[PDB]
């Protein structure tokens, strides 16, 4: 055994390196001219950042 | 076929990034290589092993 | 009836016109930087020749 009260120095994060997040305070839904992207018979929805 | 490290653009925040940047450095400076361990442990032994 | 012991000259092959095939003798799996192709929300896997 290794009894020493050793500190964990090496640690990893596979996620995003950010500490601030943008949130909605007052929701809303508005009409739009374009509703989605289409490819042949497929159709993908619009995802905003 | 995987790279040992990589630089990528992606959502994140300069502050957090900058911090982990220094944390990186600090650790890296603490590096040792087995050959050094050989010398250390051997010298401690006062020459019996 | 047509009794004659007639030979089959005309025959067809809709497959591949090759007689040699490449096989794996010793398998292996290695890490890669790229894992697949992505299109909008879809994602296709990488198939090697």
């Amino acid at each position: 055994l290794l009894h020493a009260d050793t500190p964990r120095l090496v640690t990893w994060d596979a996620g995003l390196c950010t500490s601030f997040k943008i949130v909605p305070i007052v929701p809303a839904q508005v009409p739009q001219d374009v509703l989605a992207y289409t490819f042949f018979t497929s159709s993908y929805a619009i995802q905003s950042p | 076929a995987m790279s040992e490290w990589v630089d990528v653009f992606e959502t994140s925040d300069a502050l957090t990034v900058s911090i982990r940047g220094r944390w990186m450095a600090r650790l890296a400076r603490m590096n040792i290589n087995p050959t050094e361990i050989e010398w250390a442990l051997t010298e401690c032994a006062q020459g019996y092993v």
